[PDB]
RNA sequence: UUCUUCUAA
RNA sequence: GAGGGCGCUUACCACUUUGUGAUUCAUGACUGGGGUGAAGUCGUAACAAGGUAACCGUAGGGGAACCUGCGGUUGGAUCA
RNA sequence: GGCGUAAAGCGCACGCAGGCGGUUUGUUAAGUCAGAUGUGAAAUCCCCGGGCUCAACCUGGGAACUGCAUCUGAUACUGGCAAGCUUGAGUCUCGUAGAGGGGGGUAGAAUUCCAGGUGUAGCGGUGAAAUGCGUAGAGAUCUGGAGGAAUACCGGUGGCGAAGGCGGCCCCCUGGACGAAGACUGACGCUCAGGUGCGAAAGCGUGGGGAGCAAACAGGAUUAGAUACCCUGGUAGUCCACGCCGUAAACGAUGUCGACUUGGAGGUUGUGCCCUUGAGGCGUGGCUUCCGGAGCUAACGCGUUAAGUCGACCGCCUGGGGA
RNA sequence: UUAGCUAGUAGGUGGGGUAACGGCUCACCUAGGCGACGAUCCCUAGCUGGUCUGAGAGGAUGACCAGCCACACUGGAACU
RNA sequence: GGGAGAAGGCACGCUGAUAUGUAGGUGAGGUCCCUCGCGGAUGGAGCUGAAAUCAGUCGAAGAUACCAGCUGGCUGCAACUGUUUAUUAAAAACACAGCACUGUGCAAACACGAAAGUGGACGUAUACGGUGUGACGCCUGCCCGGUGCCGGAAGGUUAAU
């Protein structure tokens, strides 16, 4: 913290990354349904969370949670994702 | 080690006063003759555990006692390392 | 070892207040007297007694008020590793001006409120409060 | 001298 | 007469080609660990002196935690 | 902002560039400060206005544009330049203590082994045993000899070295520290990225040596199992010579060099005075241990050897796993 | 976890060249030049007034307006 | 150290100029010294003579003929130079430096010799003989029951006597 050390080396402010990189700084991105299925969550909760494996515009293959209760989703379907993790 | 009469001669060698003993010229020449007396002790004895505690303590101890007489006085620095045979 | 007599001085003032001593002595300097002749004038010490011939020694008298001390704070602004040179407009106000800031300008040593009225800035030594 | 273990609210 | 034209050739150089490297991305039978489990199997090392005090190095051994040797640390208990 | 234990001070030492600098006098005016010119486009923002019914918006003026250049100063400080001074720093002089270092000897016990005398039936080991060793005479006991390794007591919350560390005695070479009166030197200083050296133990390489001990390994127990803990063995290894490795909870988990700041009880090592009036008293140093005031600390604690108060410079830290 | 880089390179002399100065170009000398104050190499990028946030310090940012720069199917070259 | 002539690419004649012979080599006649010689300096005539540049110029082609390496990538085995089946087999076979074991105290062990004697060796354990392995790097685990070898002398067995 001596200023000579501060002269020889600047304060490296830490660089943070996105947790949602597949959108690549976009609000929403178009996607293609690849597999629609359910998934049991981790220990404190017990459900069958409806979820779909998605091929995106940029070739990314991601999973994205189906909100709500009940849907009409097929594979090979055009959807749109907004973000947000599921805990 | 360097004896009293030998130190007394080196004082009387470079004596500005014959009593001065703050002449680094004397003092350089003292550790000069001291460790030249010790070069037969350390060409003999190599890595002797504390070789730097009583072998290199005089590597550096002669060295930095040169290092103000290094930057001391160009008219006299030129004369002294000539007489002392110093390489640099 | 000895990197500053000034930071030596202010700390000897600082540790003498808490030690409740009446007399803090040290070897004197020309710049030391030029500061010590301000704080008597500014009313933070009582007496300084510069004495010594081979080597001048400044002996101070600490000002105590109602039992406790007067010097509530004593700092160093321009340290020897980092100097401070502020203009006449960037002169500070120690404790909203209630304390004083010792600045040395080309017109010797004075306080900041005098230096504002002198209208010329310089090197800020320390903060006294 | 010897001597172990107790699932998930 | 000079000059110019045209062509000639020269200089430079684009396109393009050869080889050899380098770098980076993708991919790759197989393989290395890593992390994670609301139920498995095996043992029970550490937490108390955790039932052989614990741990650092380093070396060896061993399904697995580990074990053992040398040195150090206490960030260990005990006391007609 | 922090680095004693919550992440974090390199294992230390050396040292260049580097950054940093006692004191005093002049000089210089570089930095610095002040003033003045130039420029810093407009827009924008700010301030004061105006205009659109207001507002948004438009727009007038101002300030500002934190700068840079130039010129004129200023001289306290920081530099630059010279000269000094001696407190810092360093010599000279006498001594002091020490497991400080290498080199070479030399002892004495112990253990092992060998050989012999005496002698007889067990020995050894464990919680019990057993493996094992014994009538081919062990064990035990005495005598003789050989070999390697370590040096009881002293010995000490001792000593020395920067640490890593260093332990019989003697000799040779060699280092560091401290104190005492002095004499001298003239700031000769600090820290130090990169660099350089040292650097426990284990491990590596050639050679050597090998009593004891002992990974691995072997047997015996032990247990449900026992690749362990225990026993009986036993090899590298431990020792030496010369090189490599460069890691340790290399810890005081506190980087180095200054200065200030209540104490008490010690240890060790100097050195004055007082009659040593005995192993005494009054001093004055160096080093180190415990306690503990202020203060600090998340608390715990530290606490003049600071984890108090400040200085200089370096190293480092930035959720956990991954690592 | 980019440390060495450079041969018209670096300087000179002379000639040539351009509106202009200059390896601008050429010849001949010289061996210099650069770099740990980051050369070199790699990745990303038009730049500033400004904009956004922040109490400030700063941080991010360059659509719209400006000032500059660069480009015009691609790669080239001159012409006027 | 190498690999590596890696690979790959460029130049190549002749004529002229530079310089009608240059760089260089050789080196007289001169000149001076000279202890004067089978001299020393100086001195350069002479001869001899590369290499390069520049500019021409000929062919389809200028290292023109003769002469004179095909290179690259992976892997087996042996480290390598070596040695060999004269006369169908040249290697992975052998040898090898290296490693390990073992024997041996000199009148050595051992070998050739009925013997004498000789080699060993005019060497003396850092020596020599034998066997196995075959550089270098990292290494080299377990089992002595068996077979050998070594050590033991209590007892059983037992020759000539």
């Amino acid at each position: 913290a001596t200023v000579n050390q501060l002269v020889r080396k600047p304060r490296a402010r830490k660089v943070a990354k996105s947790n949602v990189p597949a959108l690549e700084a976009c609000p929403q991105k178009r996607g293609v349904c690849t597999r629609v299925y359910t998934t049991t969550p981790k220990k404190p909760n017990s459900a069958l969370r409806k979820v779909c494996r998605v091929r995106l515009t940029n070739g990314f293959e991601v999973t994205s949670y189906i909100g709500g209760e009940g849907h009409n989703l097929q594979e090979h379907s055009v959807i749109l994702i907004r973000g947000g993790r599921v805990k | 080690s360097l004896s009293t009469e030998a130190t007394a001669k080196i004082v009387s060698e470079f004596g500005r006063d014959a009593n001065d003993t703050g002449s680094t010229e004397v003092q350089v020449a003292l550790l000069t003759a001291q460790i030249n007396h010790l070069q037969g002790h350390f060409a003999e004895h190599k890595k002797d555990h504390h070789s730097r505690r009583g072998l290199l303590r005089m590597v550096s101890q002669r060295r930095k006692l040169l290092d103000y007489l290094k930057r001391k006085d160009v008219a006299r620095y030129t004369q002294l390392i000539e007489r002392l045979g110093l390489r640099r | 070892s000895m990197q500053d007599p000034i930071a030596d001085m202010l700390t000897r003032i600082r540790n003498g207040q808490a030690a409740n001593k009446a007399a803090v002595t040290m070897p004197s300097s020309k710049l030391k007297v030029a500061i010590a002749n301000v704080l008597k004038e500014e009313g933070f010490i009582e007496d300084f007694k510069v004495e010594g011939d081979t080597k001048p020694e400044l002996e101070l008298t600490l000002k105590y008020f109602q039992g406790k001390a007067v010097v509530e704070s004593i700092q160093r602004v321009s340290r020897p590793g980092l100097r401070i040179y502020k203009r006449k407009d960037e002169l500070p106000k120690v404790m909203a001006g209630l304390g004083i800031a010792v600045v040395s300008t080309s017109k010797g040593v004075m306080t900041d409120r005098a230096a504002r009225q002198a209208g010329l800035g310089g090197e800020i030594i320390c903060y006294v409060a």
